[PDB]
């Protein structure tokens, strides 16, 4: 899948 | 913008639904059998389909 990991 | 399940945009592991194109924290989807974010994040990883789009 299209994914992302965020931290803001 | 935000998680289709919890409606926040807090930090974490995110998957995009391949049906509706909305985003969700992978951790907010508690359906049995989903496995781990890893199996989605890699190339040719599984497709994520959110709870509403699934059936
Ligand atoms: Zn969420
Ligand atoms: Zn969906």
């Amino acid at each position: 899948a299209r994914t992302k990991q965020t931290a803001r | 913008e935000c998680c289709l399940i919890c409606r926040s945009s807090t930090a974490g592991d995110w998957v995009n639904c391949g049906s509706c194109g909305e985003w969700a924290h992978f951790g907010c989807d508690r359906r049995p059998g989903l496995g781990a974010f890893k199996d989605y994040a890699k190339t040719d990883g599984l497709e994520y389909v959110c709870p509403n789009c699934s059936v």
